């Protein structure tokens, strides 16, 4: 056939793929973490937005660090052969490289490793997107006036 | 030309390739959330996807998100320490191709 | 709608806005350099700029650099530990507009 | 006039701007750092590449941590009013968030702060690009075969 | 005179020295930090304990990051010539290398630098003690049964 | 013997010398506080100073504090995650002489 | 008195208890080594153990090591950056009892 | 019998215990790490010193990160019931919390975990000493003159 460039990911598989949304609003009193008011608005907005992009959206609320890992592990073990991509949205408290379950922290690397090119073969060569709403430190940006 | 590190017989890709992390804020900074309307980042991301997903490549959509968050939002707090602050989302791409949600 | 954190009378921008960091490798990883031809990243960056600076927006040029480094390079070392390794550049953008080197 | 969008930086100023290249190849014996063979090829390639983009390229070789800071400070104090942007290329040994002078480390943040929107007014609203060839840790990517 | 060993600090100066206690119990709502119930008991216990050791105890409650730095700077600039030592007790929320003011973090290094041997000459050669009740991370020790 | 780094004519000491940091917990760990009786560390430190300040060298007093906290305390929490946990204080000494509060 | 976190029926100890880390230098600092005589820390540690192991408790021996390294050593380097520098060892004890090498 | 205090570790077991010395002098060219001249003097000094304290000294030279872990794992699995304590001396290049094998870094925590109170029962309640000659950062102490 004609010239083939392959500059863009193949996004015409039967399924666009999964969009896993982990929405942590309420945390165990033991952690001393405060509730994240307004996060439900984010979760709903995301569900509608990705629904319209034809993603299979699955939402989970207030998951412990154990449940987060189990969820990610399970999802990574599914057969993604007929899916074009994978999306995971994390909404929670956090610090650089860490996302908080309702009872403690989870290294982002532990979550993403399940989807490595050599660990999730049905997603090899396919875009794996992680959208993260969480703190990455304690610095504050004072901003600057624009001219 | 020829060398010891190119044109391998067996084609492989980095196990870390094809990942994209769309962070709500810059490394080392707090991330802002409105207790009523949601986070500045997610609000903006959804708005830009709703408006450009069938028109622009993903990185360009996320760039619009960066601008929207950077220009339209500024914190409000009764605590002077956390008042009048800004935020710039952070796109981290290890993708190897352009990404369009449509085809 | 109305709120406490938007539409300020005095327009300001984050002091961290309009910066772009083009890193040769992913956070936490080594970066590779050929003792004869130079670093994989700079070699690729210059090649992509030479070929696309008058045709593509900067983020798209850097995306081509990511792909070139990720696919065409693999380390060679007499030390098994450092042999057959890969690298993916890391684009960190806090820019607020598209950037074209031409006009 | 007609509709104005302002989606791209104004790059038609009289000057494209400076392109500062710091090329550290040889390090003081006291640091125990090895020479970076091949970096001169990078520096030359960059000089030619940015020259063709009409940037005012200035190269510096083997600078100490003090000279790096002084160079950056001085450059940030120049009047960039007629320049469209600013580019700085750092070629050296490094670790996450650090770039090495010939006699020791320099925090990348210290270098970039000189150009903050509130500290370098003639560059406010203009793109400030930092290209960095240096290690960001000690992890190795084993890669994955592609199908 | 007879053999002199000098194996112990000279603690017979006219004054034992200052014992600065920074007791942060209530934090600004803006930080999202919870109150530290029980810390007042610690502050009182410390005041009595060090009082009996003949230290000049000075307590400060709920200080901002700015006030902490100002307090430490001021204290370090006092003439400690007739004092045998210096003690500072920090009671607050914290992380590794950081202590929290009521409105944000303060690097422990910034606090201790004021007392460096070259910055506080009247304390050079004298013991400088920093007692810190604060978190240094998020790890939990499950402990082990003893036989 | 002789060398390039010893027996200097002008006597100097490290600017970091003569500091002692008595940390309530080990590096990287949470520190525990009883909402009614105070922190395990301060409770124990005051008790050991009250009992041994006129009898033992400081490092030995702090060692008693380490043992008291390590053996006598264990957390209680309605959250299983934070329940039944332990703590070991951490003595960090850059002191150059023994320290006795008495003379 | 009584409480929820003390006097457990089943006696346990922290899994991190009874460890002692004798670091050659303070956290965040370089450690010095003489290319001919060995490291300042090990040289001093062996000398103090040889002289006091049958006379002093371990923490006190290590304190002597701290003083010896802090006072007797200063770096020599042709590189001004690394010349005339000092070092203070760092004793990190999570031990629960005194330690004597003799009995 | 009379009053028993138990303020000091029981050091009269049949054996004082093992003293494992890992002496890394030569590193793989691939790492770019320089040789540590003078470390053999340290290893010999340690062997003699601990020999006189009646420890069972075992020396290992130039071990890779894999060999270090294997060595520590194996040693931790030995029956230490008749030993009073355990000593491990690490001589190598390093950074905060890391010790370098001849082909790469090893987290100190990975090494010490093998000896945790719950993982090495024959050493539970016994002193576990880790002596470490290695860098913990890149800061330099300028020192201060003494009066």
């Amino acid at each position: 056939s004609g010239i083939s460039l392959d500059n863009s990911y193949k996004m015409d598989y039967p399924e666009m793929g999964l969009c896993i949304i982990i929405n942590n609003k309420n945390f165990h009193k033991s952690t001393g973490m405060t509730s994240r008011s307004g996060t439900d608005v984010d979760a709903a907005n995301l569900r509608e937005t990705f629904r319209n992009l034809k993603y299979e959206v699955r939402n989970k609320n207030d998951l412990t660090r154990e449940e987060i890992v189990e969820l990610m592990r399970d999802v990574s073990k599914e057969d993604h052969s007929k899916r074009s991509s994978f999306v995971c949205v994390l909404l929670s408290h956090g610090e650089e490289g860490i996302i908080f379950g309702t009872n403690g922290p989870v290294d982002l690397k532990k979550i993403t490793n399940f989807f490595r090119g050599d660990r999730c073969r049905s997603l090899t060569g396919k875009p794996k997107l992680f959208i993260i709403q969480a703190c990455r430190g304690t610095e504050l940006d004072c901003g600057i006036e624009t001219d | 030309a020829s060398g010891v590190d190119d044109d391998m017989a067996c084609h492989k890709i980095p196990v870390e390739a094809d990942f994209l992390y769309a962070y709500s804020t810059a490394p080392g900074y707090y991330s802002w959330r409105n207790s009523k309307d949601g986070s500045w980042f997610i609000q903006s991301l959804c708005a830009m996807l709703k408006q450009y997903a069938d028109k622009l490549e993903f990185m360009h959509i996320l760039t619009r998100v960066n601008r929207k968050v950077a220009t339209e939002f500024e914190s409000f707090s009764f605590d002077a320490t956390f008042h009048a602050k800004k935020q710039i989302p952070c796109i981290v791409s290890m993708l190897t191709k352009e990404l369009y949600f449509y085809h």
